[PDB]
């Protein structure tokens, strides 16, 4: 297959979470949530994430309750069996922009924007692919490329023509921590946030792995000593043969 | 008389794990048998636990796996342990089978444990294939579709058999629910056959790296091989830890994190890595039925090693030419694996055919010729 | 008593009346008449706000 | 072809005296550094060709095949690709 | 040497089903062992097939069972076969245990097969209880609630253990999915223990109705007991047929055709019939923990029969007083069963307590006394 | 418990399907469907039954398709993702009168009319209980019974006070086969129909059971002959003992 059909392979960026002992940067996760909420969430759902998931990762209990309480969710029917709405709770999932696929495609010239909850695991490249894609729209497609109508050129996307246009531009978001919201900074934060959304156990998993590595290595060393200790009578055995 | 010998139940355990007389010179390649037992124990424990949280209905399957990852305490670990140990199971089984082929473990008087072993290997393939479908991601669905359609090649009744397997006209909910029930069962069948091949082996005992009798010099299984097994258990657990905790998705396909969609076809539909050599063999034959037969024959041909090896000596330790041929056979098997996941393009099409011919000619031509000539060289060379 | 749900406001102590075997609970939900041995159990509840309780 | 302890199926043994010492009396890691360096080197040297020859051959075959495949799917390889299909 | 003796695998089968030396005078009550093997095979085949169509999620479970009844080809038969064979399994196990108690099969040298047998019986109870919950009708839910709350009696940690078993604060979806996984597993564990009790038995062989050694006069298992087993297999299949095809719901509770509703409580919550005697024993003790202990003790007390039977003779064929006492013990056990499903009302409350005392006093008082006196009567009476 | 708390036990009526070899009367099943449709279906659903289920039991393919096609069911959303309706097909389930439990209870003074698809198996008594209940409303409750508000006296119902009033009266239905629609006739037909709905395999099951009974009985007889044949050398064995 041609390189174009594969898509250009994203660079390996030095993410904070790269590194056997490294967690996510939670300040970046919080900023990335804000990019999700203000830019991506217009077209993309994050359906696997509940408000409670943000608590103690990016937000306090009160902030997350406030986000939930601003929305309306379907309640159980009232006593005459008529539909009712309630305010959101921490157990509720973050609601998506569209009621069904047909509505989603109608708003995006036929293309269906995927749910982003697993996108960092569902694409080769992970955070690097998301970062490369969001920052990799050239001003002009390479001479000779004919884009289908409603397609945008992006070399990281296989085949080159993606139905999503460039969306991150310097200062589309105003970060609440005073960080300069440049295209690169926003792409880095939202890629970090999406990686967390795909693998929220990441920080705990790598710490438990460090404990396991240490214990298992010590046990491996001791098991070698013990095996050698027990085998030495066999290894050291000597014979004298006197032919009968 | 000691209780471990006198009581019939204790004596069965005693005969297999404690007083069992072993050769005194087993090397570390005799440790894969206990690693395979460990993988089987891990897969049973993790698999039964996943079954407590998994839902086999197609509307909920993929989401039940996400619930395991996200909500169940330690669910990420149990899921990653189960998925990675499936790969480790195949690494250990290829090592165990490679040991058996290099050291002549298939020769008399061990034809029966070897022949039951070949069935164990077939059951492991089926077990792993059904388990992979249960996620119900894109690779799950499309892998099930293409592999189950190979049955359509069976003449006359093939199409009918496929619809019967699927329980419908395509891979869907009926297929997923039956694969769950069979995936749960098949490991128990596999454990029984694993036990059978050991009981069959117990009549001759383990072979050894020199290929000679060990009846002259036996060691108890315990404590010697118990403590030697602990070393490879902890080495295995270190490898397990590195994948499960630090790189849990290295051995997987990202497309399996997209929910199954019968409309969109993924760019490349490949089996899991451990099935890749058999897929390359199937591609090599242009005919559909031809390809299926070749692929099955590639496993069943292991049953003829007892016949085609004409050597008067067991095993390769002292056979320089057989060792070279074995080296080429193993590397060819790895190349077939690689070719199983390339695109069907030049020049890999022809290369796959040449590697397929080499694979079969090992059994049918080279091993019978080389083993015949080495017999003559040992005789003449030592006169 | 056995584990039906009492119909409230009914009774003879005008609290709750279990229709199943006719046991009467009070406005405290204390048992007064009928086969029931105990008063209606109280869950573990706290007033987070003055307008919302969590159970 | 295997008996059990006391009747293992060995031909009669006679004339061999076997000696060994307690695991508590021995140094388990005696001669470890010599073994780790010189013994491993000897054992590895004697088996090296049986690994190197097939691995190097099949790696070369793969390398040539993968480089050709890559070249056929460039612009430069258009014509050769057309013939190859 | 014949192959069936020479080959180690064939020889294991040979030793159990063909050349196995049996007493020549086993009566028809020695046929329940093979009936229990048949029930286990039917439950495995029907159970694995139901698992291909059943969905363990609480939102779909009850409806998946209706889909089995209505849409799956022969699903009604597979479901009714599985549900009725659960009752037949208990009829056969009570008959088999009754045979064992009457004929002294628990005495030396058969204490080990009997003791493993008691664990088999506990596993059957757990297996059947979990399977009943899977329907997720009203009896399923409320039976699970009441039985699982008995664990709350365990001091200190009881409540925590219950929440851990449920996977939440009431019986719900987590409980149903875990019961599915364990219900699928437990029959395999049961088959292993069934095999263990037979291997333990093989050291002494079967006892026989006269209670004497049969080492003087043996018959091969095949063809004699093979063909005698076919008679009771066909008798069993006739009973099976009458329930499964003509009265499939006679042994069930209509409330299990109402979907589980945690709000509405059914009028009476009772276990399936085969658990009823143990439920009557539990009701007899007023204390919660007392009741649970008594109920467990009612099964574990079977383990002391080898000690409390002081007879110098094995079995009841020649013991008129022991036969009368055994008759009363069995009828009392059936009355306990009946009392397990009556309402907690006079005069059944006191009656249940008296029957409970009789149940335990058989093991602790009567059998030791009667067996002592009969020893003396045999000696003096034959002087 | 009091007999009243249990409910009066229904008589055993001679149903056509009683009898090891007897099927349902399908003409009664068809008439019972018409009682369901014109009387019960106002309050009670039959959610487990699809239109295809009637075909070749009570109705032809065309009649059942006509019943389905008169109703509207939810389709997949249109291309803008807006809701749409379609006419019914044979695969569709018979639709119930209420959208949820709350609506059902509001229409029945708090009581919830059960779905009737399994009611013949979900009640002790089966068809006899349904027949007894529908025909067993006395004109006057026995002297001394105090009914709760919205309750009707029926001795077959446990406790005596049922939230369902009498509904079958002579001539509420006009049967299409000219059968006089008396209370008793309609109760008998609808009870037969509901029994079929609970166990639609009934007719096939009992015929397969007849085949199994015959084969298994023959095999039982032959197994006795064969056992006796094989055992006769053991049974007939004789001994002569000469003490050494
Ligand atoms: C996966 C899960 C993790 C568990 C790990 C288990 C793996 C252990 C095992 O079976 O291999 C260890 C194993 C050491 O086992 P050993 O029992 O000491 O000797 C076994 C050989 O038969 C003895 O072979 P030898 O004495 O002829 O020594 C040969 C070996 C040298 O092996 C030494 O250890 C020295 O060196 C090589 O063959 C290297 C090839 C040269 C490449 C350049 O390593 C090898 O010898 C691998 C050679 C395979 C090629
Ligand atoms: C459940 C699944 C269905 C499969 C059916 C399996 C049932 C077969 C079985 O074990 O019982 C047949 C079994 C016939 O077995 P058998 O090998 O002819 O004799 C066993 C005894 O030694 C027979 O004892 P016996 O030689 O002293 O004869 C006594 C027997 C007459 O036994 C018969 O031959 C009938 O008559 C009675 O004990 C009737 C009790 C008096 C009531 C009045 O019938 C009975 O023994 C019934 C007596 C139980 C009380
Ligand atoms: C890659 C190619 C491997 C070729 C091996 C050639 C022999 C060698 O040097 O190995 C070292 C050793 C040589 O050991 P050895 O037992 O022959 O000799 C020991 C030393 N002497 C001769 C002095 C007594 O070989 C092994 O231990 C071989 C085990 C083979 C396992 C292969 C796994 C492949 C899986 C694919 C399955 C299909
Ligand atoms: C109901 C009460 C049954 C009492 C049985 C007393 C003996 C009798 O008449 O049986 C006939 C026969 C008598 O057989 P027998 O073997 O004692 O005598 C044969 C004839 N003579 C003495 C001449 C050699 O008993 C059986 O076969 C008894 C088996 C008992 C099975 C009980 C099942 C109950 C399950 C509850 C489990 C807890
Ligand atoms: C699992 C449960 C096992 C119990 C089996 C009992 C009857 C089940 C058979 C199904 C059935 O309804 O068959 C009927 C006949 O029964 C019969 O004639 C069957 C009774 C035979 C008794 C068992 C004999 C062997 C069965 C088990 C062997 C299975 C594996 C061996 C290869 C009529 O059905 P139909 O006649 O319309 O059927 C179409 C072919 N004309
Ligand atoms: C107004 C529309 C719109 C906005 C705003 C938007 N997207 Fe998208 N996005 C799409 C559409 C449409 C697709 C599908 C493109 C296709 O498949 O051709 C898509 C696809 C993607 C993909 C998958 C590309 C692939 O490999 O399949 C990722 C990752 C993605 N978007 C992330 C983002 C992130 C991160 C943001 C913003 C911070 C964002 N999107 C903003 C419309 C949008
Ligand atoms: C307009 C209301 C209404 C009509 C018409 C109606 N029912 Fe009911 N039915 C109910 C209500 C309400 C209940 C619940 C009664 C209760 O539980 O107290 C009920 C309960 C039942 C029960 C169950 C009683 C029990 O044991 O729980 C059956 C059976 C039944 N109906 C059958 C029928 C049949 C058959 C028809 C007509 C041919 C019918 N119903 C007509 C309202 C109705
Ligand atoms: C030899 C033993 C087994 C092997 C090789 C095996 C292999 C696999 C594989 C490859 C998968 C797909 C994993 C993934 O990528 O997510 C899987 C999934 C699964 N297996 Fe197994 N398995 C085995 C035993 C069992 C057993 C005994 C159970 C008991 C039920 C079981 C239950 C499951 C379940 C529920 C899933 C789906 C959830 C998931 O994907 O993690 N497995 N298995
Ligand atoms: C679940 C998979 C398996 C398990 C748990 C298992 C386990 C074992 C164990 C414990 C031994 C004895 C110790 C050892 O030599 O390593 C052994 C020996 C053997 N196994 Fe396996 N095995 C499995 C699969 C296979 C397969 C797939 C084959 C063949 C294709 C096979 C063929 C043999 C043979 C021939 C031996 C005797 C080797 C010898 O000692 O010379 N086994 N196995
Ligand atoms: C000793 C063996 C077994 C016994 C005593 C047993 C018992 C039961 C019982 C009592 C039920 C409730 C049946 C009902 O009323 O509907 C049931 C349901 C079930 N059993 Fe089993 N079972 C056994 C083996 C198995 C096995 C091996 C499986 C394999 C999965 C299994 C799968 C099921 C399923 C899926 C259900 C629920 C669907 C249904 O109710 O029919 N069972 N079992
Ligand atoms: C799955 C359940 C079971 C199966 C398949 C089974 C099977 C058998 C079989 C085939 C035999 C030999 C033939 C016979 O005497 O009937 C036997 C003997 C025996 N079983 Fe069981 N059994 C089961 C459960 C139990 C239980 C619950 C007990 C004890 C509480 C028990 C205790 C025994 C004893 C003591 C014997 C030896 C009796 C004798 O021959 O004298 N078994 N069983
Ligand atoms: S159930 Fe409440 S009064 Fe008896």
């Amino acid at each position: 297959m041609t390189a174009a059909e594969h898509g250009l392979h994203p660079a390996e960026y030095p993410w904070p979470q790269n590194g056997m002992l490294s967690t996510f940067d939670h300040a970046s996760l919080r900023r990335g949530y804000q990019v999700y909420k203000e830019v991506c969430a217009a077209c993309h759902s994050l359906d696997r994430i509940a408000w409670r998931n943000l608590v103690g990762v990016t937000h306090t209990t009160d902030e997350a309750k406030a986000f939930a309480e601003e929305l309306e969710y379907d309640d159980e029917p009232d006593d005459e069996g008529n539909p009712r709405k309630r305010p959101g709770k921490l157990a509720d999932y973050i609601p998506g922009p569209y009621p069904n696929e047909q509505a989603a495609r109608a708003a995006n010239q036929g293309a269906l924007p995927p749910d982003l909850s697993l996108i960092a695991k569902a694409r080769h490249g992970g955070a690097d692919y998301i970062f490369a894609l969001l920052t990799g729209y050239p001003d002009e497609p390479p001479a000779g490329v004919v884009l289908a109508p409603g397609m945008n050129y992006n070399p990281y996307f296989p085949g080159g023509g993606i139905g999503m246009a460039r969306t991150l531009f310097d200062g589309v978001v105003e970060y609440e921590d005073g960080t300069p919201a440049t295209t690169s900074q926003m792409a880095k934060d939202v890629a970090a946030f999406l990686t967390w959304a795909a693998e929220p156990e990441h920080d705990e998993r790598k710490k438990l792995g460090l404990k396991a590595i240490i214990v298992i290595s010590a046990m491996l060393g001791l098991s070698v000593y013990i095996k050698k200790f027990k085998w030495s009578p066999i290894k050291n055995r000597k014979f004298i043969y006197n032919p009968p | 008389m000691a209780l471990r010998k006198k009581n019939s139940l204790l004596n069965m355990a005693n005969s297999y794990v404690l007083d069992s007389p072993q050769p005194s010179n087993l090397n570390y390649f005799w440790n894969f048998g206990s690693l395979l037992a460990l993988c089987l124990v891990i897969q049973l424990a993790t698999g039964i636990t996943l079954a407590m949280h998994y839902t086999s209905h197609a509307s909920l399957a993929f989401d039940s796996v996400e619930h395991i990852m996200r909500d169940v305490n330690f669910g990420w670990f149990i899921r990653y342990a189960h998925a990675n140990t499936a790969s480790f199971f195949f690494i250990c089984i290829y090592a165990h089978m490679g040991r058996n082929i290099y050291y002549g473990s298939y020769k008399t008087p061990r034809v029966l444990p070897w022949s039951i072993g070949v069935i164990i290997f077939l059951l492991l393939i089926i077990t792993a294939f059904m388990g992979y479908v249960l996620v119900f991601g894109q690779m799950s669905l499309w892998g099930a579709t293409v592999i189950c359609n190979l049955v359509s090649a069976i003449p006359w009744l093939g199409e009918d058999i496929v619809h019967f397997l699927w329980g419908g006209f395509s891979v869907g909910n009926p297929t997923l629910q039956r694969f769950f029930a069979l995936h749960y069962l098949m490991p128990f069948v596999l454990a029984v056959f694993a036990l059978l091949h050991l009981i069959a082996l117990h009549t001759a005992g383990s072979s050894n790296p020199l290929g000679i009798t060990s009846n002259v010099d036996k060691l108890s299984m315990h404590p010697y091989y118990s403590f030697k097994d602990l070393i490879t258990v902890f080495a295995f657990l270190l490898m397990f830890t590195l994948f499960v905790f630090f790189s849990p998705d290295k051995l997987g396909h990202p497309d399996n994190y997209i929910p199954a969609n019968p409309m969109v076809t993924p760019a490349s539909i490949v089996p899991e890595w451990y099935l890749l050599p058999f897929y390359a063999i199937l591609r090599a034959i242009p005919d559909k039925l031809g390809g299926v037969i070749a692929m099955v024959a590639a496993i069943l041909i292991l049953l003829i090693l007892p016949i085609v090896d004409r050597s008067i000596i067991r095993g390769n330790a002292f056979k320089p030419i057989s060792k070279l041929l074995f080296g080429f056979f193993i590397c060819n098997f790895l190349l077939l694996g690689v070719l199983g996941q390339v695109h069907i393009e030049p020049p890999f099409i022809v290369l796959g055919q040449i590697c397929t011919i080499f694979y079969f000619s090992y059994f049918l031509i080279l091993l019978p010729m080389v083993s015949t000539i080495e017999n003559i060289f040992f005789y003449i060379g030592s006169l | 008593h056995l584990g039906c749900v009492p119909i409230g406001e009914a009774g003879d102590f005008g609290g709750w009346f279990c229709p199943c075997h006719g046991s009467h609970y009070d406005i405290s939900g204390r048992i007064r008449r009928g086969p029931a041995p105990l008063n209606l159990e109280i869950p573990e509840y706290d007033f987070a706000d003055a307008e919302t309780l969590v159970i | 072809y295997m008996g059990w302890w006391g009747h293992m199926g060995s031909p009669p043994q006679k004339g061999i005296a076997g000696y060994t010492i307690s695991p508590f009396a021995a140094r388990p890691f005696a001669g470890v550094v010599h073994a780790a360096i010189f013994n491993t080197f000897r054992r590895t040297k004697n088996q090296a060709l049986f690994v190197i020859l097939p691995v190097s051959f099949f790696y070369y075959v793969w390398t040539q095949a993968s480089e050709k495949n890559e070249w056929l799917y460039t612009k430069a390889g258009r014509h050769e690709l057309a013939k190859a299909l």
